[PDB]
């Protein structure tokens, strides 16, 4: 997910412009639903994930706000010590402490029913148990027992009006999320929100501990410790799922990291190569990190240097040379189905030799097959969330920065070679393979483009849509499953605000018995394709203006 | 009137609803909601408590066992009976209004029902607040903020005990798995702040 806000120094035609693309995936009907509200101290206008009552995304004339995910560790793992004799009960602070337990029967359409038991601890649900060993594992998160709050803080925010009545509800959502502010005066701000917590000394949070006692969280740690900046010096706000701030430890997810190689890089290079920006200039950033290769940028200088030495008929040095005239920009043939230039599918075929010959080799089996993958790896109906540089890639990149990386290189994974000599080996493998299925005019390349797939299944793997209403759209495009912005004071225009977004197929989902569908059922989706946007309303006027129809109630509670 | 519900549809068909009190611009939501996205709401509501093999069978039997091992009901249910009453209202709303079209729609189902509830052979029914918070606990939450893989690094770090010794084991998984990394690019300038607390990253815990 990304988002770029910029503030009153860096805008040029407005105060301030927010733009936001959560990356949820792509499904019809919509993952998000649009939706306005008027009355009872709301007066707001955006679309949000499965219509929560609170808006992710949108704003009240006054501020507006967005998301993107946080990634800290708020979960822990507590290794529970167990009984052979007295089952059920467990070890905590002298004690043997009895378990909760509740009993479940899964009905079966044309089946038999189905009946386990789920078992918690004051930790948490048991995630899995080790008789050998007699440990149960319960699975321990910093925001259990106010999830409930969550949604209301969620939807307090929509009514605050300044930074202060803002991040009073930001403080109270506990989830691990990434909030972000712009105003109509141009004030700018970013918030990393959740509940963390306040861990003993010597626990080291990627791994387990013992749940008998000692190691039990202390508490939580307050709301000033959330990383967070207001009306920032730079004149501007990016992020890509990357580090909120420097010393800020991540995710335990072993396929998860923050380094030196990462692609927010690709926003920040766009906000600082003008001096001032206007909202068509940041809207049109969606276009290009959409296209972008996130891998050449990264490996080009270490690809260049080892071939430097070559001679000009060495097939490896020409591999480099084609690289070396790239801007990096995907973008289709006339065919819609095969990229123009051949970059990506020569830096997928070298990145998986390279990785297979360094990170894989070093790390044992089965193990190994973690840090394979290059982070091209799709089907045929496409990548099914963003494309991100993987983690072997992250690993990788270190190691050849050599000592200008701040990792200790314990291993080194060139294993005694001379990083060029690694090189050229991977830059031989991809020559061979993929001449092989190409030929050797490499001007004459045509690779396969990513497709992008609106799915039919929801992100859990269940069908929320018959299958034939799967769409399929040419050009895999690396953004938000929306987007939308918000310009605060336009000099364009006598409005104080103007907000923009796209929610496709569509805002309805509907399909009469008869086969009928809505009316509003995909006319958002050639506007997606092709990078536009429809205007967002807010007030009663512009409503009125614009309506298409009008329904009345009369209810009593 | 305080009993009015006014929805106003924009030419892409976005609602936007006027009311006087919380319980009746929720109610309101919650209406355009079941008018616009019924089927996708009531299997998102299967999804997050782990009811889909009633509707759908066996294939769906672990998924649904995997659900409900990975959160405790009962736990919900108190959050939800202390809330104030204003706070109640949103879920309490919410939930009525999509009741009032899911009544017309099981009242009138030849005109009214959407296609997809025939083709896999089964009904709508009335939601409260429980199924509401339940969309946002087993999305957000239970999904998006659950994220650990502690057991599986317990289990890479002693296949690196084994390959390199005790030593050289821990220092190469610190650097496959680092705890913190002074390059990343990160969205607060140095200049702005640091995060202040610092960790173990040799497994003291042992
Ligand atoms: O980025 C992701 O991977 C998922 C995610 C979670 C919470 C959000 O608000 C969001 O916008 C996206
Ligand atoms: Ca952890």
């Amino acid at each position: 997910s990304n988002m770029w806000v910029i503030g009153k120094s860096k805008a040029q035609d407005a105060k301030a412009i927010m733009v936001n693309g959560p990356q949820f995936g792509w499904y019809a009907p919509a993952y998000t639903y649009g939706i306005g509200l008027h009355g009872a101290g709301y007066d707001v206008t955006g679309n949000t994930p499965f219509a929560y009552p609170g808006l992710v995304f949108g704003h009240n004339g006054v501020i507006s706000w967005g998301s993107t995910a946080g990634f800290g560790d708020d979960v822990d793992i507590f290794a529970e010590r167990l009984s052979a004799e007295k089952p059920g009960y467990y070890l905590h602070n002298g004690k043997w402490v009895k378990m909760l337990s509740r009993e479940e029967t899964i009905t079966v359409k044309n089946g038999q029913a189905e009946t386990f038991t789920v078992w918690r601890t004051v930790h948490g649900n048991i995630l899995q148990t080790d008789q050998t060993t007699q440990t149960a594992y319960a699975k321990s998160r910093a925001w259990d027992g106010k999830e409930v709050a969550s949604l209301l803080a969620w939807t307090h925010q929509m009514k605050a009006k300044n930074w202060q009545q803002w991040t009073q509800q930001a403080a109270k959502q506990a989830l691990t999320i990434n909030w972000y502010y712009a105003d109509v005066n141009g004030n700018i701000g970013y918030v990393h929100t959740g509940a963390y917590p306040d861990r003993q000394s010597g626990h080291d949070p990627r791994l387990p501990v013992p749940g008998t006692g000692k190691w039990d969280w202390k508490g939580l740690l307050p709301f000033e410790m959330n990383p967070k900046v207001y009306n920032p010096q730079s004149g501007y706000i990016a992020n890509w799922n990357n580090s909120p701030q420097k010393d800020y430890p991540a995710s335990d997810l072993f396929a998860f990291l923050w380094g030196g190689a990462d692609r927010v890089t690709e926003i920040d290079r766009l906000l600082e190569q003008k001096p001032r920006l206007t909202a068509d200039q940041a809207w049109d950033v969606i276009r290009q990190t959409s296209r972008q290769d996130l891998n050449l940028r990264l490996f080009l200088p270490t690809l260049q240097a080892a071939t430097s030495g070559l001679t000009q008929s060495d097939p490896r040095r020409q591999l480099v040379e084609t690289l070396t005239r790239w801007d990096g920009i995907n973008l289709l043939n006339d065919d819609g189905k095969t990229w123009q230039q051949p970059g990506s599918a020569i830096l997928n075929v070298w990145l998986t030799s390279m990785l297979k010959r360094t990170v894989v080799a070093a790390v044992p089996m089965p193990f190994d097959k973690w840090y394979s993958a290059s982070g091209y790896e799709t089907t045929q109906d496409g990548p099914t969330g963003s494309l991100n540089i993987s983690v072997g890639a992250k690993i990788l990149y270190e190691a050849v920065q050599g000592d200008k990386s701040p990792i200790p290189q314990a291993v080194d994974l060139f294993a005694g070679k001379p990083q060029q000599e690694v090189v050229l080996a991977a830059l031989e493998d991809t020559w061979e393979t993929l001449s092989k299925r190409y030929g050797n005019n490499v001007s004459n390349w045509k690779t396969p483009a990513m497709a992008l797939t609106f799915r039919a299944n929801n992100f859990f793997g269940v069908p929320q849509a018959a299958a034939e209403e799967t769409r399929h759209q040419a050009e895999y495009q690396n953004r938000g499953t929306e987007n939308d912005m918000i310009v605060f004071s336009p000099t364009t225009s006598d409005r104080p605000v103007l907000a923009w977004d796209v929610v496709a197929p569509g805002q309805s989902g509907f399909i009469a018995p008869d086969g009928t569908v809505d009316k509003h059922y995909e006319d958002q989706l050639k506007m997606y394709e092709n990078f536009g946007r429809k205007s967002l309303w807010l007030t009663k006027q512009d409503v009125e203006a614009h309506k298409e129809s009008q329904e009345v109630l009369h209810v009593q509670r | 009137s305080s009993s009015e519900i006014k929805i106003v549809r924009d030419e892409y068909g976005m609602p936007h609803i006027y009311a006087n009190d919380t319980w009746h611009l929720f109610y309101g939501y919650g209406y355009v909601v079941a008018q616009d996205r019924l089927f996708q709401m009531e299997m998102a509501r299967r999804s997050t408590q782990g009811t889909v093999a009633e509707v759908l069978g066996k294939d769906f039997v672990k998924f649904d066992k995997d659900i409900r091992r990975n959160y405790w009901p009962d736990a919900i249910r108190a959050q939800i009976a202390a809330l104030s009453p204003e706070d109640m209202s949103i879920l309490q709303g919410y939930a009525d209004g999509m009741n009032a079209w899911i009544d017309k729609v099981n009242t009138n189902p030849e005109t009214l029902l959407p296609k997809q509830f025939n083709t896999f052979g089964f009904t709508p029914k009335r939601w409260e607040p429980f199924d509401v918070a339940m969309i946002f606990v087993g999305t957000m939450a239970n999904r998006f903020s659950d994220s650990t893989s502690e057991i599986d690094n317990l289990a890479l770090l002693t296949a690196l005990k084994d390959k390199y010794g005790v030593s050289q084991g821990m220092a190469v998984f610190n650097q496959l798995k680092w705890l913190v990394n002074p390059s990343a690019p990160t969205t607060i300038a140095v200049q702005e702040s640091n995060y202040p607390l610092k960790f173990n990253q040799q497994n003291s815990q042992t």
